[PDB]
RNA sequence: CCGGCCGGGAACUCAAAGGAGACUGCCAGUGAUAAACUGGAGGAAGGUGGGGAUGACGUCAAGUCAUCAUGGCCCUUACGACCAGGGCUACACACGUGCUACAAUGGCGCAUACAAAGAGAAGCGACCUCGCGAGAGCAAGCGGACCUCAUAAAGUGCGUCGUAGUCCGGAUUGGAGUCUGCAACUCGACUCCAUGAAGUCGGAAUCGCUAGUAAUCGUGGAUCAGAAUGCCACGGUGAAUAC
RNA sequence: AAGAACCUUACCUGGUCUUGACAUCCACGGAAGUUUUCAGAGAUGAGAAUGUGCCUUCGGGAACCGUGAGACAGGUGCUGC
């Protein structure tokens, strides 16, 4: 009845609940364009419906919170991918070939002592 | 439906001070909720190492409280009696709400 | 050793709690407009060693006003000794 | 001068915590200058009978303090009237009730703080400082485990080129967290200065 | 630049420029207070402010009207 | 019920809290909250607990 | 009752403990049959996955007798203490570290959806009321997944300004004030009104950075009565190039 | 210096004390606290109103205050060669 991703991009964590229904999908209660469809990234979250090539076939309903926007769609992108992974084996090897199976480890950096920033050195002159 | 909430430093300590407290209330048999994860209070530290002057040295220090509560809902009259003396740590500070 | 300064420091604690909270809730309240005047020539006649800013919040190992911290009140060269001690509960070196 | 302290990197994991109780802030700094107070007079009282480790535990109306030692009948005194008595003075000055524990330690001269102690006592009487070092890395190797270092840093001789001697056989490794290496270190006064006295030490096989 | 509510008027200022105004002309005193707020009623007192080392004495006019005693007198000395 | 309003330096009971039959001593009073303290030593710790004046009765 | 409403396994984010997991493990080629190197399948990360702590023997007689302690010297009816003012904030100059901008990638008015990390009782203080304002009362909640700080902002839609010393920037100055503290002249921050220097992307020279990095945009904390463009710390968007 | 409005100041002008603001052993009498006056810029110099405890084998048990010399106290004074 139900089929399950969660998704993560690195402040951000989603749940992914399909139905086998209508190709309209909502995300926070709300539609992809009322929510970031007029924003930029917002072909992320249609690259792994895109490649397989399904629109109308699956009902989407996607809760998602933390981060911004594009890690808002990081993370329902990947919850789209482990939906794919309950799915079948098979789509699993063909999105492990397209890139979109690996969760990203690459989160913001601390702040360091004696640093301006993360990794940025004050400036110190020559004498 | 009272709850009884556990601070503390040593996660080790009131984990086995919330399990010695389950175990009492589970050791004849009762609808008895568990301790809850709530979260940690971290308070973090930076102050300078060197007595005179720093310009990259300083050390960093945190203090973890662990938090947890457990949330009698089910009463006993045994255990209402009898659930005091059970953990003895001095470590533990225990609070109840309603 | 600077017993002078804190000798200053702990006779100015116990005259703010001789002459502080006996009528220092009230002064904004006889002051301010309720939705010159006797009463506030008398208010302006307060002394000045009184009041708490008058402290510093000093260390109470060494009485050193810089580097202070309330949670443990003390300098931060004793603050560092007494955690490398032990001495102090929970305040295990952090490493993020 | 530029190593970690040993006992604040391995409090984590290995070495337990010398205050182990709880308190906010507000009663968190009340309870380290009492926490102060009473062991500094603690120390004070008790360095004739050469205490290991003081370890306080509070309830918040209570204070039990647990005073590691070499020999407990110099603390417990006679009949336990002197360790009821200065249990007495340590309720007055912290202005709660008072419970007081002994706990033996077993070997003290492989204890990391009664080497050091033990260091500064014999520089007080101002014997040969080399000969003390050698003493104490020999008796910790005759009644215990097989690794110790000592410094003792200050006036040796009072050479004017600055000079730490350091005595070294056995293993310290102390960047590794696992292992057990109780460290110490303590001041002997003289009429040429203060002479600092440095040990770190291994108890057990893991 | 202060409060509007209140005035800050020091009450040995007070007594003094009370004392003052009872005697009528007087000599200047030195008076070390700097913090003060002057009033259009009590424009015409002598009265002297200390900054440091040196004296100066100060004559109000009718001008100022809420200015500090501690203005006329310079605390800081230059070439 | 009669002298159902406690006050401070007068001894409490609890009657449907884990604390009966235990001494206890009133700490602070919540007006807008209208149910009261109580000062527990038990654990070695003070503990305060907080009670309706209907779910308690005094001995 | 459109405010996550209440019986519910708690599905699931989440928090917080016990663990599993990633160890060149498995297979090919290279290497001398060795260590090892390269590639591939599986997998969340593959070759100390990322980051941090952890900084050996020693050098610079490097820094601190001003955190504290201590050897020698000095004052010990003054190199001691208590005070009221002032100075540590000066100003013909010189250097270092940053902040704001020189603009259209932007400035002004309206609408719009999120963050993470925190702190809060000699406090955090929503909300009632008035004001084109800093903000003035007995206002609930909280000693903390509940209550407050706390409207996140860059961004996205518009309307306008159309490459000007300008609807750019705010320095400086003058009026009318709040908050703090006994008391803001020396010597706090702000907003209400008015002016709007220099600045047209900066010579010799020189600095940081290899990925969630640099840039850029907000937020919190420490000390703190009140006062950060500094420091610590957290998140949003997020490069280019290493032959 | 993770915070300079006289006050956190360590420096200066002026006003005050040499057992001291801070610690211990003494001789003399008493608690505390709250509203003030005569002068002061304050540091300071002198009188009013009020309670006067457990009390130890009535040595007025025990912090605390005002006088005096030596013991002493103090130094953020010098020496990080």
């Amino acid at each position: 009845n139900q089929y399950y991703g969660t998704g993560r991009r690195k402040s951000s964590a989603a749940r992914v609940f399909i139905k086998p229904g209508n190709g309209k999908i909502v995300i926070n209660q709300r539609s992809l364009e009322q929510y970031f469809g007029r924003e930029t990234a917002r072909m992320v979250v249609r690259q792994p419906l895109e490649l397989v090539d399904m629109v109308e076939k699956l009902d989407l309903y996607i809760t998602v919170k933390g981060g911004g926007i594009s890690g808002q769609a990081g993370a329902i992108r990947h919850g789209i991918t482990r939906a794919l992974m309950e799915y079948d084996e098979s789509l699993r090897s063909e999105l492990r070939k397209a890139g979109f199976v690996t969760r990203d480890a690459r989160q913001v950096e601390r702040k360091k002592v004696g640093l301006r920033k993360a990794r940025r050195r004050p400036q110190f002159s020559k004498r | 439906r009272i709850r009884i909430r556990l601070k503390a430093f040593d996660h080790r300590l009131i984990d086995q001070a919330t399990a010695e407290i389950v175990e009492t209330a589970k050791r004849t048999g009762a609808q008895v909720r568990g301790p809850i994860p709530l979260p940690t209070r971290k308070e973090r530290f930076t102050v300078l190492i060197s007595p005179h002057v720093n310009k990259d040295a300083r050390d960093q220090y945190e203090i973890r409280t662990h938090l947890r509560l457990v949330d009698i809902v089910e009463p006993t009259e045994k255990t209402v009696d009898a659930l005091m003396r059970l953990d003895l740590a001095a470590g533990v500070d225990v609070q109840i709400s309603l | 050793a600077k017993q002078s300064m804190k000798a200053r420091e702990v006779k100015r604690v116990a005259l703010a709690d001789k002459y502080f909270a006996k009528r220092a809730e009230l002064k904004a309240i006889i002051s301010d407009v309720n939705a010159r005047w006797n009463a506030v020539l008398k208010l302006q006649t307060l002394p000045r060693d009184s009041s708490p800013s008058r402290q510093r919040n000093r260390c109470r190992q060494t009485g050193r006003p810089h580097g202070f911290l309330r949670k443990f009140g003390l300098s931060r060269i004793k603050v560092r000794e007494a955690a490398m001690r032990g001495e102090i509960p929970g305040l295990k070196k952090a490493s993020w | 001068g530029q190593k970690v302290h040993p006992n604040g990197i391995r409090l984590g994991i290995v070495k337990p915590w010398n205050s182990t109780w709880f308190a906010n802030t507000k009663e968190f700094a009340d309870n380290l200058d009492s926490d102060f107070k009473v062991r500094q007079y603690l120390t004070k009282e008790l360095a004739k009978a050469s205490v290991s480790r003081i370890v306080i535990e509070r309830p918040a109306k209570s204070i039990r303090v647990t005073i590691h030692t070499a020999r407990p009948g110099i603390v417990i005194g006679k009949k336990g009237e002197d360790v009821e008595k200065l249990r007495k003075v340590v309720a007055d000055i912290a202005g709660v009730p008072a419970q007081i524990n002994i706990a033996e330690v077993r070997k003290p001269e492989l204890d990391a703080k009664l080497v050091a102690d033990s260091i500064t006592s014999q520089l007080e009487r101002r014997v040969m400082f080399r000969r003390a070092m050698k003493r104490a890395v020999q008796n910790a190797m005759r009644l215990g485990a097989k690794g110790i270092k000592v410094e003792v840093s200050g006036r040796l001789g009072g050479a004017e080129i600055a000079r730490t001697e350091w005595y070294r056989e056995g293993r310290v490794p102390l960047h590794t967290l696992r292992a057990d290496i109780d460290y110490n270190t303590s001041e002997a006064h003289t009429t040429y200065g203060v002479i600092g006295v440095k040990v770190w030490i291994f108890k057990g096989e893991i | 630049r202060s409060l509007k509510k209140g005035p800050f008027i020091d009450l040995h200022l007070l007594k003094k420029v009370e004392k003052a105004v009872e005697s009528g002309d007087k000599k200047p005193l030195r008076t070390w207070s700097r913090r003060s707020t002057i009033f259009p009623n009590m424009i015409g007192l002598t009265i002297a402010v200390h900054n440091g080392r040196q004296h100066v004495p100060v004559f109000v006019t009718d001008e100022m009207v809420g200015h500090k005693l501690g203005e006329f007198a310079p605390t800081r000395t230059y070439r | 019920r009669p002298k159902t309003l406690f006050e401070p330096g007068e001894m409490v009971r609890v009657n449907d809290g884990p604390f009966a039959d235990f001494n206890g001593v009133v700490e602070e009073v919540d007006y807008e909250k209208s149910r009261l303290k109580v000062s527990v030593s038990i654990f070695g710790r003070a503990t305060p607990v907080e009670l309706d004046f209907s779910q308690v009765e005094k001995a």
